[PDB]
RNA sequence: GUCAAGUGAAGAAGCGCAUACGGUGGAUGCCUUGGCAGUCAGAGGCGAUGAAAGACGUGGUAGCCUGCGAAAAGCUUCGGGGAGUCGGCAAACAGACUUUGAUCCGGAGAUCUCUGAAUGGGGGAACCCACCUAGGAUAACCUAGGUAUCUUGUACUGAAUCCAUAGGUGCAAGAGGCGAACCAGGGGAACUGAAACAUCUAAGUACCCUGAGGAAAAGAAAUCAACCGAGAUUCCCUUAGUAGUGGCGAGCGAACGGGGAUUAGCCCUUAAGCUUCAUUGAUUUUAGCGGAACGCUCUGGAAAGUGCGGCCAUAGUGGGUGAUAGCCCCGUACGCGAAAGGAUCUUUGAAGUGAAAUCAAGUAGGACGGAGCACGAGAAACUUUGUCUGAACAUGGGGGGACCAUCCUCCAAGGCUAAAUACUACUGACUGACCGAUAGUGAACCAGUACCGUGAGGGAAAGGCGAAAAGAACCCCGGAGAGGGGAGUGAAAUAGAACCUGAAACCGUAUGCGUACAAGCAGUGGGAGCCUACUUGUUAGGUGACUGCGUACCUUUUGUAUAAUGGGUCAGCGACUUAUAUUCAGUGGCAAGCUUAACCGUAUAGGGUAGGCGUAGCGAAAGCGAGUCUUAAUAGGGCGUU
RNA sequence: AACCCACUCCCGUUGAAAAGGUAGGGGAUGACUUGUGGAUCGGAGUGAAAGGCUAAUCAAGCUCGGAGAUAGCUGGUUCUC
RNA sequence: GGGGCUCAAACCACACACCGAAGCUGCGGGUGUCACGUAAGUGACGCGGUAGAGGAGCGUUCUGUAAGCCUGUGAAGGUGAGUUGAGAAGCUUGCUGGAGGUAUCAGAAGUGCGAAUGCUGACAUGAGUAACGACAAUGGGUGUGAAAAACACCCACGCCGAAAGACCAAGGGUUCCUGCGCAACGUUAAUCGACGCAGGGUUAGUCGGUUCCUAAGGCGAGGCUGAAAAGCGUAGUCGA
RNA sequence: GAUGACGAAGUGGUUGAUGCCAUGCUUCCAAGAAAAGCUUCUAAGCUUCAGGUAACCAGGAACCGUACCCCAAACCGACA
RNA sequence: AUUAAAAACACAGCACUCUGCAAACACGAAAGUGGACGUAUAGGGUGUGACGCCUGCCCGGUGCCGGAAGGUUAAUUGAUG
RNA sequence: CCUUGUCGGGUAAGUUCCGACCUGCACGAAUGGCGUAACGAUGGCGGCGCUGUCUCCACCCGAGACUCAGUGAAAUUGAAAUCGCUGUGAAGAUGCAGUGUAUCCGCGGCUAGACGGAAAGACCCCGUGAACCUUUACUGUAGCUUUGCACUGGACUUUG
């Protein structure tokens, strides 16, 4: 019984040339190169998915610490006073308070004021 | 065919290492593992094969697709006539297993599509699993006996 | 800078000729290789 | 308005990405006039009556195939067939032939050039030159036969040499050559395995050579067996990987006894059997003939498909007909059929042969040196023999594994014998969990071709329009081009002949977005703007300015971005199989039993339990057995044991 | 000089050429050069001898068989969890 | 590490904060094992990984199920889009295709490719780059032509002239000549050709061969020799 | 620009071969093809016609190669 | 042949040694052939290498040539145990 | 070998050369010794002439290069959006890190790098690989030779 092998080796070079579109020359033509190169952006892809929740959390704290100055307290003075008072509010609404809504986060950083901690 | 001589000295052709015109490599080559003819006969225990039969034959009982008559003859050797016989008991689809085949009975039904006509020795695992219906007759049913019981 | 095949017609036939081949056994032998084989000329 | 400063949207030579079409290329799918492998049969040869293999010729066009041979795609006769034909690539056209029966298909005959064993002599195969006899022909030939060698037989002839031997000559009869394997012999390797190698293995294999046959060889006991018997040979299954054998290494490997397949023994006081004829009936083979039963409807280019209703069946899963047909066609089941041959079987004669003469003498035996028997000369029997020797005679002789005795069983040195068995180049029929154009034969097609070699030898690539050529009249640009734009044809021409499908690399055009102050595996996380569709926006597709992190992949390694290996790319192809033994696991059948092998079989059934393993072990072994060994010691331990 | 050779330079090295060309160079009545036919061949020829030559191949030609030699070595071994 | 830092952005102590991993926690996700659950069902501890062992699968071709089911109201195939699953992969659909396909569940395997300086074909890149084959040498006019540096003729100019001239053997095989042609071939173009297609063309007593004769050498009746094949050779009879 | 008809001088002296005499002569050692055709002699044979030799007359000489290329684009070198 | 033309090889001359002819020798399982239709002033093999002057010493080892005839020694023979 | 020995000559200066000496690592008499006219595409030295060999190149003439027209290759190639430096690193980096430069793209040239291309390193090691040569390696064996027995006889003697 023997079984020709285009059909299925066809359809498994156009999976793997369909993730590779939109990439530079033989990188999305040619298979050998396809095939490598949406591998290392599938290995990308799980790494940054890490960083992504770490370059989040960096300019969330870099807007926090920017908002902070203007009302005269650093970053590290502001997220101190909750071990001692407790807003349990995050770095992600704090920036989005920071830029947004900035009266609101000059109530927040008043009440760390109170802490004096 | 062919391919005795290496097709290039081993060396200095800037060329890969090639011994013969006839490697499974080359698109003139021998198959890997070319075929031979062999066999695919195998083993059934003698007990084995019984009682598998008697097995079958049990649910061929429970599920009703057997039909015992008391005796299935044909006068004619004539397919018309045993289309009208097989309508009388609603029926198509059939295996017909007496106790000996007799030569009418065989030389009708042998055009018609969709039956055969058995004897119990020559009746097998898969024909009567295959066939929506088994008619036996009583006579055929001694001789399960004698060969199963 | 010659080469190394000269053509002569009488040379050529009587080395490699049909009464050169039957000529011997083992040449009357080649003639029916090459006849097996089934080729068209089996003297050249 | 001016002047300062700040800010920066358009302007792409070219590039990237996406999309849309297009080209190149020939993948894939679908297909098949070709392969491959079996099963059952056929017949197992052809050739001096000139083979296998060819050269050249042969046609109205005429190249190459296929037929034929100067009587040349054919001539004469029977037989069949019944309407078309003058073979194919190769469709057309000429000129024709046929119901007063052509073409076509079988049987028989006639012709059959040249080469090739090649055979009158030569020779560089397809050429050259002859001789003899008979007949015919006007200083030229022609027609029909002969003319090879060797063997055997026979007649005539006759050297040295008297006789007659050699030799010579003529007549008959036969042989030679070719063929894929099978068979009996002659000669015989090596790589390799032994983890080196020499004995040994490989292996009496490969190869060369010589014979024979449709089979061959073998074969009718100087054979085995243990005091019971069995009776030719060959073949299969077991005994059994056992006994033996072996640098006791690697390895090699029986027999007795069983189970089967097949079934015959005749003679040297002359036989079965076999060949050749002649006949007696019979059966086959070489070609053929008859051969059942469907309509309407729907979609469609076309119906076999849809829907409904029937019919036939010793014929229902065949081939192909405009899509899938038991009832359209050709078949199939099933019946019939042969002027003339072939072949097998069978009657009953005939000539032969078997056939060597009369039961076996340079034989058996022996000594040297080898070879074989599974057995490496070994305690080496038995068989064969190159050298040298050398018997007995039924009140003999050989074997029974050194040898001797006693028993048992046989008659060597003369032969002939069918079936069971081996093989398939060639035929035919059926078949396939075989292949489907990079596959399957090297070869689907003008293939052992083209091409490469001085040569032996090596050795390709190349299938698909459509149902039907309906193969595109005419018009237009162009060079009475190539190639196009129409029009026709068709269901379809982006089916237009390089023609089904038409992929990928690779190369283009169009459009959208990005890109000319920005450094590196080219992506990924974040992300503005812009552009398309849509609907609401917290979407969908494209592009991705800017920015964080980021030194391919394989292999090999302690470790490779590695300046270590491999890969230009695409598409196809490409590497744990199969057989037989065995062990373990899972899963089953049976169970103190279980299972068969060859083979038989109206055949995956059933029979066949020879054998294999299990139920008991211990010991080297005789043996003893739920028990030996050891020693003078049943005294003391190892192995086994519901 | 022809002819046969092949010492030197350069070019050429993907060449015009798998060993040439151009300019010079050696022998050139001889142990000369050459045509045609023939003879010898693979542990074997042939060799004024270099392991040279035996069809661009020679410390053992070519071809086909043993044969898929052997390779403790190299490289490669294809879907997923 | 750079900018840059001097009561420090250095060093020494101490205090308090903060940032920082795929660690830990929060939250959502299979069964891996195990214990319980009359087996619904939650718990608990795990879950980096080469060689390697174990366990579970997907997809391809074939056979049975299949004289079934689907399909010309459109199969396989090809190209897109959408969707589902832990994955291999599935499902649905637009276009192209124009005749086949194979739910399920079992059976069999030529069953899955990117690498083997793999093998075959196609195609890139190098790159419109190097070259276009002796450095005898070309220049005008005219013709024909769809178009002339290259063809024909004319006028010149150069080159060979012990050949770049005339012949013969060999070897090749129609290449010779004429009419018509230019696709391919010709290192460019070609109207020209050793190219295509069709016709034609090779005349012998004296020229070459055959015939006659022999050399080297080959074969060789018989014969001598050798396991066989065969070797050697006499008479002879081939061989310029 | 082809073809049918006509068509003139055509002698002498020089110099000469690597051609011919010449397969001659001279000389030297290394000492220089076979066989046939041919010329001649007889044998075995013949009627001593046939056979031979001249002369005259009449007729014949088969078959095969021949084109083209050869200091080459046609041969040997994969190639104009 | 295709990177070496030389001092390498060949050579005339020289010497040594074998060879009495069916020669030594060589090719041949062998017949046969070559040597040679030659015959020791000849043929084979070895070494040196025109010529001139010359070619010393060593016979232990190993080879070859000759030698007594003693010891050891093979198949064969087959006494005795 | 020491070594460019030492001395003489030739040069301004001479590891070479010539002639000597003898301290011959390690000449030697047919693997010939020492000379030697002639010869040599032979090896080494020195001189004359001659010169682009050179100081040191200048100009010129033809054939390529360059340009245009036509035809149209090759080795190579994982992919390329393909800088310097100084570090790091399988230990010599276009690609890592840090940092300097740097608009985009050809053409002509030149070859420093890409451990550039070409040939599964030739040296070296390895392999219980190969081949071919050698012998006083092992085991054989053709050939030659010795004797026994055959083919192979009688007849006397020396002789036991």
């Amino acid at each position: 019984a023997r079984v020709k092998r285009g059909v299925i080796a066809r359809r498994r070079h156009k999976k793997i040339l369909k993730l590779a579109k939109g990439y530079y020359g033989a990188r999305s033509r040619v298979f050998r190169v396809a095939k490598q190169a949406v591998i290392k952006a599938g290995q990308y892809a799980y790494r940054d998915r890490r960083q992504r929740k770490r370059q989040f959390r960096a300019l969330w704290i870099a807007r926090i610490n920017a908002g902070a100055r203007q009302n005269g307290l650093s970053y590290s003075r502001l997220i101190a006073g909750l071990k001692k008072a407790a807003i349990e509010i995050d770095r992600k609404v704090l920036a989005d308070l920071a830029v947004n809504e900035k009266a609101a986060f000059t109530a927040i950083v008043e009440k760390a004021k109170a802490s004096l901690a | 065919s062919g391919g005795g001589k290496k097709p290039w000295r081993q060396k200095g052709t800037g060329r890969a290492r090639a011994g013969t015109i006839r490697s499974p490599i080359w698109r003139g080559g021998g198959t890997t593992f070319a075929a031979k003819p062999r066999s695919h006969e195998q083993k059934l225990n003698k007990k084995m094969y019984r009682a598998a039969l008697r097995s079958i034959l049990a649910e061929l009982v429970r599920l009703d697709r057997l039909v015992v008559v008391a005796d299935f003859a044909v006068d004619a050797p004539k397919t018309k006539g045993l289309v009208a016989k097989l309508d009388t008991l609603g029926l198509k689809d059939v295996l017909i297993v007496t106790d000996g085949v007799d030569e009418n009975l065989y030389l009708a039904a042998r055009n018609l599509a969709h039956v055969d006509v058995r004897d119990v020795q020559g009746s097998d695992p898969v024909s009567l699993i295959a066939y929506d219906k088994v008619l036996v007759t009583v006579s055929a049913v001694k001789k399960f006996e004698e060969l199963l019981g | 800078m010659k080469r190394t095949f000269q053509p002569s017609t009488l040379k050529r036939a009587r080395v490699h000729g049909f009464r050169a081949r039957m000529a011997t056994k083992n040449g009357r032998q080649v003639l029916s290789r090459r006849r097996a084989k089934g080729r068209k000329r089996l003297t050249v």
